[PDB]
């Protein structure tokens, strides 16, 4: 059952208590940054060896529904440093969260601080060994940042403009990284032969 | 979990939303005396399941005393069992106040 | 002329192919420097800023082109020139005040790029940038040069040090510009790009 | 019950709808016929002038300047002057260890905004032990806010934080 899967998910992240009207200090003091988050990592690398690793995913698309189901960048960038550590684990190999996070959830100019948060876990995960089958991503990511209207602000630029750093390091790296001819040729969908 | 202990409640606040069940750390090590008073609170119900991690200061309200600026030390006591007496309701208010807006709680305006 | 000079400008959509155009119309805007710098400082540049119709064009890569051009013409005309051309002195009586509100002397030349300055500062403002956030960058970045002496920057309450301060969140290019003549009113751009 | 005028009188939906006054103001003007009815000077005016010019919606500023004393918020250089207009500064003066203000950058006034991203986080926290266990127990404790609110929850969160750093 997935719906138990992330039931069990909830809880061992959700630890929602009471108010703390009366105030008590000597209540909550778990070391997050390795005790949580490993321990989080483990359950997840049992139920992946449960189960389903070939249809692993649609379970990682109801996993990062489920993550940006919430609204506390706080708590979206403590799971996106679980995500992390599963990639040095080896879980969850890069192409498969990168081609599933950028679709479904990229609530264009929206959610400020998710789309900043989202794309520098791209630019963190930009490492992310793949074959030549690794242009599709990246035209995924040129159309969704063309349905960004012209003249939406002027005080949430920096922000916005995490995408622009990854797309610069992305090009900047072909130089080490992968084939500039298919990234030239991803740019079909912007570059009809020059048309602004 | 533990051994014979005792139990208070209240009504101030509600009829029975959360017990307060106590009990002293008895057999203190050599100390026929001074079982520390452990304290431990609980917020069961229909008997709920969830956490409840003894929220407050637990143990370390004794240190509490002690910050203080200056015979008995049920001074302390009852000061659980009276901060309950308006902590509990106003949280509820929040579950109310969570289906129109802004349920900002928690608030202390200036101390 | 210059109107449809910019307007067949942006057409080439490719970097190389406007920065050879560009080079080659600073070279066509001469035998006339002054009134047509004048007129472009004044029109040219307004006639896209000032309103969001004409704002699609200056997205344009061309756009860059522009600048460059703009600070160019600037340097070119407040540098030393004479320019005295028979069917140019025969032809130089008109008059113009160009209404430049103020709201180190009284010069057309002078005036219009105070003015231009104004406005991008002005433009520089919140609550909306698109296009023209991308425009004054590269304004900026392309006026930062050696051997130049434009952008004086009067320091009574005029914008360029705030406009400086803003710029600086978007790193010691305007370090450089602002510092003047190391007078007292450039130690507080100093202490802000001190960051 | 007596409905037999109701869809008859409902039949009337088109733009042709004049002739009801030939059917009632006659007879209205026998039992009711008032010259008086809004002598009084009245005149429409829609609008005169509508903007903030200074800020985003005034509640979060009319609410967090109902704080205590004990915060102290100012701005910095203004980023995000006009939209955002949400970079807040604060100082905790009170008897406690002072420390490094937050960054408190909020969303428009929905608020599902966690608005501190320490901007100086790395360095300025790796200088001491104590104020690494401060910043440790503050961002244990923000993990702990349900839907924090960057109005008060946040400004309240760090100083019950700075409070514990005492152990």
């Amino acid at each position: 059952m997935e719906t138990q899967l992330q039931s069990i998910f909830e809880e061992v992240v959700k630890t929602e208590i009471i108010e703390e009207a009366f105030p008590g200090m000597f209540m909550d003091t778990p070391e997050d940054e390795k005790t949580k988050l490993i321990s989080c990592l483990a359950a997840f690398r049992q139920f992946w060896s449960g189960l389903s690793q070939e249809s692993h995913e649609q379970c990682v698309q109801w996993i990062v529904k489920f993550i940006h189901g919430q609204h506390s960048p706080k708590r979206i960038s403590f799971l996106y440093d679980c995500l992390a550590m599963a990639v040095e684990t080896g879980l969850l190999p890069p192409r498969m969260v990168c081609e599933s996070l950028i679709n479904s959830d990229s609530l264009e100019w929206e959610r400020t601080q998710l789309w900043a948060l989202t794309f520098k876990l791209v630019r963190k995960i930009i490492g992310g060994v793949d074959y030549k089958g690794v242009r599709d991503l990246l035209k995924a990511i040129l159309e969704k940042i063309l349905t960004i209207p012209n003249t939406v602000s002027s005080a949430v630029v920096q922000q916005l403009l995490a995408a622009r750093e990854v797309i610069a390091y992305i090009l900047e790296r072909n130089a080490c990284l992968l084939p500039a001819y298919f990234a030239v040729t991803e740019i079909r969908k912007l570059y009809p032969e020059g048309k602004l | 979990i533990g051994s014979l202990s005792k139990n208070k409640l209240f009504i101030k606040l509600t009829r029975l939303p959360q017990y307060y069940i106590v009990v002293e750390m008895l057999e203190v090590p050599n100390k026929p005396t001074q079982l520390s008073y452990n304290y431990y609170f609980m917020s069961v119900s229909s008997p709920v399941m969830a956490l409840l991690l003894q929220q407050f200061k637990d143990n370390i309200q004794d240190l509490m005393s002690y910050t203080k600026t200056g015979c008995a030390f049920n001074k302390v006591l009852a000061h659980f069992v009276a901060m309950c007496d308006t902590n509990m309701p106003f949280v509820g208010l929040r579950l109310e106040l969570s289906n129109l807006e802004i349920p900002h709680q928690g608030v202390q305006v200036e101390g | 002329f210059c109107n449809n000079l910019i307007k067949e400008l942006l057409k080439e959509t490719r970097k190389e192919h406007t920065l050879r155009a560009v080079q080659l119309l600073y070279s066509i805007f001469c035998l006339d420097m002054q009134q047509v710098t004048l007129v472009l400082l004044g029109h040219i540049l307004p006639g896209l800023l000032t309103d969001s119709s004409k704002w699609h064009s200056l997205m344009d890569p061309p756009g860059t082109a522009l600048a460059k051009l703009a600070v160019w013409c600037a340097l070119s005309s407040y540098s030393s020139h004479k320019g005295q051309a028979s069917s140019r002195q025969k032809k130089r009586h008109r008059e113009d005040i160009e209404d430049y509100v103020s709201l180190n002397m009284r010069d057309p030349l002078n005036r219009v790029l105070a003015n231009l300055f104004l406005l991008i500062s002005s433009i520089l403002g919140s609550r909306t940038a698109g296009p023209h956030t991308q425009f004054v960058q590269w304004f900026m970045e392309e006026c930062v040069g050696c051997l130049e002496q434009d952008s004086r920057g009067s320091i009574l309450q005029f914008m360029p040090f705030t406009t400086v301060s803003e710029l600086v969140k978007v790193s010691p290019k305007v370090v450089l510009a602002i510092t003047d003549l190391s007078l007292p009113l450039g130690r507080q751009v100093a202490a802000k790009a001190i960051a | 019950q007596p409905l037999l005028d109701a869809v008859l009188a409902n039949i009337r939906s088109p733009v042709f709808n004049h002739s009801l006054y030939r059917t009632f103001v006659p007879a209205m003007m026998a039992i009711h016929g008032p010259p008086i009815v809004s002598p009084v000077v009245c005149s429409r005016k829609r609008r005169f002038e509508e903007d903030e010019r200074q800020s985003i919606p005034n509640v979060l500023q009319g609410e967090v300047a109902r704080l205590d004393p004990k915060f102290l918020v100012n701005l910095d250089p203004s980023h995000c002057s006009n939209n955002g207009t949400v970079h807040l500064i604060c100082k905790l003066d009170d008897k406690d260890l002072p420390s490094v203000p937050p960054l408190e950058l909020s969303v428009p006034a929905d608020y599902p905004a966690q608005s501190p991203m320490w901007i100086d986080r790395q360095w300025q926290y790796d200088a001491n032990p104590f104020l690494q266990s401060v910043h440790r127990c503050m961002t244990s404790r923000l993990l702990q806010l349900p839907d924090k609110h960057s109005v008060t929850a946040l400004l309240n969160t760090w100083a019950q934080s700075i409070h514990q750093a005492c152990l």
